[PDB]
């Protein structure tokens, strides 16, 4: 065939797959699994995700509370100021802004 | 063929009257939430004379006034930029 | 103009052959499990039972409600249409009929029945002042409450009973 | 009155500390190119031009100065954002082509109904995949904040 | 079939009878009914065949299997003809044009008189091949030919029983 | 202002039920959820031909012809 | 246009012609396969996503609450906003 | 709208339980009835998930007091809070004056597990 015969032969062995070649049991199981995903799995994932959000944000918040108790300070704004935009209220973010101010200003 | 009392023309006006009001409100609420964030991050602050303001800035930030290209972006907007920025 | 979205045979004369075939499909004749015993008079029906069939037995098959439904415009050969569906409810509501479950099982199809989206054009244009839309809503509620897993087998058994029927639309 | 947009404090620090230029990688280039333009009715967010400047600077990886550390953290947050933009185009392309091939034998109405929705879904799926593989889902709130700090700010006198 | 599951003759009879009535009861005319169901029917039919192989000569199970095979044959054959009819009618609808106006109209089948002679022959062949499935053949192919008749005036034996 | 313990189970559970209830309702209860099935059934189903030209087939075919398969 | 006039229609379940009904069944499988694959997106988000304010959080737990049992005095105003 | 009836309504617990059980015992021989098995099973699988969440937050409660801000009656106030923040620049024009230095106090605490003193 030549180089063309090698080009055509390779595409014939690369484009060989079809769903008509699949066995009967696997053909149905793929449909069953897909239908199970849409009906059962898809609605559950959002709920499992809410559980983890709460648990992970509970860890983030109690760590601030642990820090304040160890510090024995009632200067709440030092730990988290709720009047500052975005996430800047957190003590660490406030310190980052302070570093920026000190370096930039003379 | 074409009639004003047609199902097409009366379903297109009904949809407009029904949805356009809801939509305008909905988009507006998003636009409002955007402004609330923007005004808390970089509120537009009006200065009298741009030249004096620029000097105070260069002095406050320790920037050499020679290396800063000041350009007028709009009639009411000027902009200082680094001239030696990669 | 001729009836909407119909094949025009000539000028204002529509082609309503599909409508006639769909009606033959619902088999609009009384069915009973036991043949009238010799020496028997009329099958008993109360005035109240006869009242149930009031607004449904007056349909003159004008086919206006049919050619006013946007769902019959789009899927004429799959959706039975308002008039046929009301006639099916007439025979599902007739106390004398004894094949209520068979009729409900056959009509319980996505294309045959649930293509009605409640446009209400059928009730607005009815020349006899009937309410096909209300009847279809009742028939959908009755089917939903009475559905059983064995309905599909019931349809199959009736189909076997019609094996020797002639060539034309029929229960199957 | 007159407004004056000046480099922000983070920009000032980044310019002071830049040690050299930084080679932009191939995916960063493509990500910046595939990034939608931003119309600045008011200036509060970073655009593709500001992001390039951040990624074109180079900082000392060992420097222990707290200021330099902030700059490096910001540059890393900007990099994850930029390379994440490379997933939108693949998603939108497959989100139209695959549906169109499947409905290729169906009427025009069906393509008008389906293709617009699958396109947005494919683009969304691509964006999710890109942001996920760029490690945006594991960034802390401090990392994301530093990467979102504006590069231009209206000057506040006094 | 490759399986380790074992079933009694009573269980085999139940599975086969369930599949037979399920297929014969499903509405064949609606394409989505066959497209969605046939994958499940084929998986079940393979299992039914494996467990009913001993009972092919059984006086109860044997007839059920034979009817089940015949129904599946009729289901595939009828679906094929109606699929072609659906192709012809959709070619005709596209020829009408956008909004029925004819604006962006496709070219219109030219051998439509001959394509209707092909379908009607197939319809009659199905009737002879599957004599105990006429109700299903009329539901799918018969009604399909009645729809075509509204577009092209052609003659078939049962045309009068379809109000033509 | 300085309680020894804080009761969070009631509030958290209330939020879980409200959020979960709204999402599960939207996904399961309404018949609107089958609106994409109705639209497809009405306008897309049984409307296909293999004897009419379409761009995706033409594109794949030409690109193959161009590369000699 | 024109259409083939010598079609060999299916005769039984084992002598089948390729038609658009069989193509539609392949579409059902391929669309369902996509659904199985796209489930990996939402599942991956829930597994890999972390909601933490900074790197401090983990250090606080390693040095102050290693067993997740240490009790912190509660000052309501801190998180109540007032 | 909708499709042909495939099973019981959602509120019919005993009927749905039957279909959910058949998902494991009797294989489906049609798409409609397989889909019904999933929907009826979805009722119980989703109920179980919500159930565990509620159980887990009672048996192992959240320790922070932030969740008091997630009370239903406080939801409106929180919405107004995000729309009524003071306008300004995120950057600090002037040093913040706090009675405590959390950054420094945190450095010492992480190093010695002891306050600076
Ligand atoms: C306990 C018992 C309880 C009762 C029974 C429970 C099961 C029944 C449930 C109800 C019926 C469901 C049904 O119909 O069955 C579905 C189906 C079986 O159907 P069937 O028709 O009855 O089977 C007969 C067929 O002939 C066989 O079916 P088939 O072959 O046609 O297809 C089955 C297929 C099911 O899947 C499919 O058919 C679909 C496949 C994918 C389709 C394409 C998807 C495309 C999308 C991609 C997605 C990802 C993208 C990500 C992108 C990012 O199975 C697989 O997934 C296996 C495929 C791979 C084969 C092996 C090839 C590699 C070489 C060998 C590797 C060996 C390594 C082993 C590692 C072991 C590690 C410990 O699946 C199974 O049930 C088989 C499961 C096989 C794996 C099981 C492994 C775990 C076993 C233990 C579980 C229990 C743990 C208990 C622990 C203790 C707890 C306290
Ligand atoms: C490794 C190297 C690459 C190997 C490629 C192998 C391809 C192959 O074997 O194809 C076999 C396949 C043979 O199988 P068959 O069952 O006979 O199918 C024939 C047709 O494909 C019939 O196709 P159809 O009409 O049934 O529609 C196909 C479509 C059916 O599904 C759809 O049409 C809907 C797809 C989703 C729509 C929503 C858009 C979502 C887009 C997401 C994009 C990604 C986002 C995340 C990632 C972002 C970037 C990082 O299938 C899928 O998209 C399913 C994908 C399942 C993936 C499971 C893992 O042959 C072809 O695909 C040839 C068709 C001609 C080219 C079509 C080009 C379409 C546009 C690309
Ligand atoms: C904006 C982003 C979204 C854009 C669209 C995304 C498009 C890609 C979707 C990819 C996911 C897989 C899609 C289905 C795969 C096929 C499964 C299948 O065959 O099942 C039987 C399938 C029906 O499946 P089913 O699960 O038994 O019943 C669905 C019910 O929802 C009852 O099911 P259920 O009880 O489980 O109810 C759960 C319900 C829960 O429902 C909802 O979540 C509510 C929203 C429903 C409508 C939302 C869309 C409204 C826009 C117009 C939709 C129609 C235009 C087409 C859209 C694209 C369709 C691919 O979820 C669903 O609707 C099912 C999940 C997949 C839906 C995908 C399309 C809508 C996504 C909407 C996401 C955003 C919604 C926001 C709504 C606004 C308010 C927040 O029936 C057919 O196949 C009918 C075909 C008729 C025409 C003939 C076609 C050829 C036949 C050969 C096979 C064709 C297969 C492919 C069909 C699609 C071709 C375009
Ligand atoms: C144990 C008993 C069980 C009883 C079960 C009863 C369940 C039903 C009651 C409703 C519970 C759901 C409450 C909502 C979730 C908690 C609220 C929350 O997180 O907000 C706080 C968060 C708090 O964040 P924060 O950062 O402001 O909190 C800090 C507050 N300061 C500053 C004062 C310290 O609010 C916000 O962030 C503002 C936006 C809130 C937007 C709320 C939108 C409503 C969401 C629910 C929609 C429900 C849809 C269904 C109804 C249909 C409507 C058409
Ligand atoms: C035929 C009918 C069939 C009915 C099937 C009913 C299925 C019920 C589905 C339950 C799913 C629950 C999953 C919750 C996932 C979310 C929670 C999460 O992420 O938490 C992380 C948690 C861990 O997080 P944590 O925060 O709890 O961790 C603290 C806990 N300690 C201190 C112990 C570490 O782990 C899990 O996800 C575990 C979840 C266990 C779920 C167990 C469910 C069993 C269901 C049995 C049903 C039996 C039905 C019988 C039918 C009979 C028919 C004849
Ligand atoms: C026709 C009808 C027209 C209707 C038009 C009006 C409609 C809209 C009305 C106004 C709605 C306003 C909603 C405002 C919501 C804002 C909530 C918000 O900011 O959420 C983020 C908020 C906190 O914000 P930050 O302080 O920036 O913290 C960042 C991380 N440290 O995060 C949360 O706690 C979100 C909680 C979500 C819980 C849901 C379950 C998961
Ligand atoms: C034809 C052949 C098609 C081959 C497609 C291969 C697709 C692979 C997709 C996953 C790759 C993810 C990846 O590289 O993520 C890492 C990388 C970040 O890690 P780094 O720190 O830069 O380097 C890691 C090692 N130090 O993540 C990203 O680049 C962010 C996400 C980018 C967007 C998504 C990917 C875009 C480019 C590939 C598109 C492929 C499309 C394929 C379509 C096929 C259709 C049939
Ligand atoms: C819904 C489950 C079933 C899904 C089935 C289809 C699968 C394919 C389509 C995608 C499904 C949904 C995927 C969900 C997971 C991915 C979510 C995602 O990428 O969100 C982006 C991002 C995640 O936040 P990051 O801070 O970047 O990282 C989080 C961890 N720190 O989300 C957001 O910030 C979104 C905030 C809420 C926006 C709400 C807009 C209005 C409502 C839109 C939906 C209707
Ligand atoms: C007569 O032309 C047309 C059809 O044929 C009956 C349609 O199906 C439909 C109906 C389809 C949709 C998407 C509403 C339209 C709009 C159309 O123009
Ligand atoms: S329009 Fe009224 S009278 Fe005429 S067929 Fe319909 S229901 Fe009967
Ligand atoms: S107009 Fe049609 S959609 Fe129903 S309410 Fe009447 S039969
Ligand atoms: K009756």
């Amino acid at each position: 065939g030549g180089i063309g015969g090698v080009w055509r032969g390779a595409f014939e062995v690369a484009s060989a797959y079809t769903a008509l070649n699949l066995e009967r049991q696997r053909f149905a199981n793929i449909i069953r699994l897909g239908t199970f995903c849409r009906v059962v799995i898809w609605p559950v994932i959002p709920l499992v995700g809410l559980f983890h959000y709460i648990r992970q944000r509970d860890r983030d918040w109690y760590a601030l509370e642990l820090l304040r108790s160890r510090c024995k300070s009632e200067d709440c704004a030092a730990f988290y100021d709720w009047t500052m935009p975005g996430s800047s209220g957190h003590w660490r973010m406030q310190n980052d802004l302070e570093i920026i101010r000190r370096a930039a200003n003379v | 063929m074409l009639r004003y009392d047609s199902l097409l023309w009366q379903c297109t006006l009904a949809a407009g009257i029904w949805f356009i009001p809801q939509d305008v409100a909905a988009i507006s609420a998003f636009l409002l939430y955007g402004r609330s964030k923007s005004r808390t991050i970089n509120q537009p602050v009006y200065v009298d004379n741009i030249d004096t303001a620029a000097n105070e800035y260069f002095k406050r930030k320790g920037l050499d006034p020679t290396k800063m290209i000041m350009m007028r972006k709009s009639s009411k907007i000027t902009e200082i930029r680094y001239g030696e920025m990669y | 103009q001729p009836l909407p979205h119909t094949y025009v045979l000539k000028d204002l004369v529509p082609d309503l052959s599909n409508f006639y075939n769909q009606y033959k499909s619902i088999e609009p004749f009384l069915k009973r499990r036991r043949a009238k015993q010799p020496g028997e008079k009329e099958y008993y029906q109360s005035i109240e039972d006869r009242e149930k069939l009031d607004g449904m037995y007056e349909c003159n098959l004008c086919a206006c409600c049919m050619t006013s439904c946007p769902s019959y415009w789009w899927n004429p050969e799959y959706y039975l249409g308002p008039a046929v569906l009301l006639q099916a409810y007439r025979w599902i509501a007739d106390s004398r009929d004894e094949f209520t479950t068979e009729r409900m099982a056959w009509i319980n199809d996505s294309m045959r029945l649930y293509r009605c989206h409640g446009i209400m054009n059928c009730t607005s244009c009815c020349p006899k002042g009937l309410d096909p839309a209300k009847a279809i809503a009742k028939m959908k509620a009755a089917i939903a409450a009475a559905y059983e897993p064995g309905w599909t087998k019931i349809v199959a058994q009736e189909s076997i009973a019609n094996k020797k029927r002639e060539s034309g639309m029929m229960y199957a | 009155a007159n407004l004056l947009l000046v480099p922000s404090d983070i920009t000032i620090i980044e310019e002071k500390n830049k040690i050299a230029k930084r080679r932009i990688r191939l995916l960063e280039k493509t990500g910046l190119a595939l990034m939608f333009p931003v119309f600045h009715w008011r200036y509060s967010k970073l655009d593709k031009h500001d992001m390039y400047n951040i990624l074109r600077r180079k900082f000392d990886p060992s420097a222990s100065d707290p200021a330099i550390d902030i700059c490096r953290r910001r540059q890393e947050s900007v990099r994850r954002r930029v390379i994440a933009q490379n997933g939108l185009l693949p998603g939108l392309l497959l989100g139209v082509s695959l549906p169109w091939w499947s409905l290729r034998r169906y009427n025009y109405q069906s393509k008008l109904i389906v293709l617009p929705f699958c396109a947005y879904f494919g683009a969304i799926c691509g964006r999710i995949a890109g942001h996920g593989l760029s490690w945006r889902w594991v960034e802390t709130d401090r990392q994301r904040m530093l990467g979102n700090l504006p590069a231009k700010v209206y000057y506040r006198p006094k | 079939m490759l399986t380790v599951d074992k079933f009694t003759r009573a269980e085999a009879l139940q599975r086969a009878s369930n599949l037979y009535y399920q297929v014969l009861g499903t509405n064949w005319e609606d394409g989505l009914n066959l497209v969605l169901d046939v994958p499940f029917w084929e998986s079940e039919l393979e299992k039914v065949d494996h467990m009913c192989e001993p009972y092919l000569c059984d006086d109860e199970i044997g007839p059920i299997i034979r009817n089940l095979h015949e129904t599946v044959n009729c289901m595939y054959a009828c679906e094929d003809v109606r699929d072609h009819i659906n192709e012809l009618l959709e070619l005709s609808s596209r020829a009408e044009g956008v909004m029925g106006s004819g604006a962006a109209a496709s070219e219109e089948v030219e051998n439509m008189p001959e394509q209707c002679g092909m379908v009607t022959k197939a319809y009659e062949d199905l009737l002879a091949r599957y004599p105990e499935h006429h109700p299903k053949i009329e539901q799918t192919v018969g009604h399909g030919l009645a729809v075509l008749r509204q577009l092209e005036k052609f003659n078939f034996k049962s045309s009068h029983r379809y109000f033509f | 202002n300085k309680p020894v313990v804080v009761n969070t189970s009631g509030v958290v559970n209330t939020a879980v039920l409200g959020i979960s209830g709204a999402w599960l309702y939207f996904y399961c209860v309404p018949l609107r959820r089958k609106e994409w099935y109705d639209i497809m059934m009405d306008y897309v189903h049984h409307k296909r031909t293999q004897y009419a030209s379409n761009f995706p087939d033409k594109a794949v075919r030409t690109a193959l012809r161009f590369a000699k398969v | 246009a024109r259409v083939p006039e010598d079609i060999e229609f299916t005769k039984n379940r084992y002598t089948r012609r390729y038609n658009l009904a069989t193509e539609d069944r392949v579409k059902l499988l391929n669309w369902n396969a996509f659904c199985i694959a796209v489930t990996a997106l939402p599942i991956a988000y829930v597994y890999y996503s972390w909601y933490e304010s900074s790197e401090d959080t983990d250090m606080i737990y390693r040095t102050m609450d290693p067993m997740r049992e240490a009790k912190a005095d509660y000052y309501l105003p801190l998180l109540r906003g007032h | 709208s909708g499709n042909a009836a495939r099973g019981p309504p959602l509120y019919d617990l005993p009927g749905n339980f039957r279909y959910a059980k058949e998902f494991f015992t009797k294989p489906a021989i049609s798409y409609g009835e397989f889909h019904q098995q999933c929907t009826s099973l979805r009722l119980f699988v989703c109920a179980g998930t919500v159930g565990y969440m509620l159980f887990s937050f009672t048996m192992w409660p959240c320790r922070s007091s932030y969740w008091k801000n997630w009370a239903v009656w406080k939801v409106p106030g929180n919405i107004m809070h995000h729309f009524s923040k003071r306008s300004g620049s995120i950057f600090l024009d002037e040093p913040l004056k706090r009675t405590i230095d959390v950054p420094k106090t945190y450095a010492h605490l992480i190093a010695t597990r002891r306050l600076p003193g």
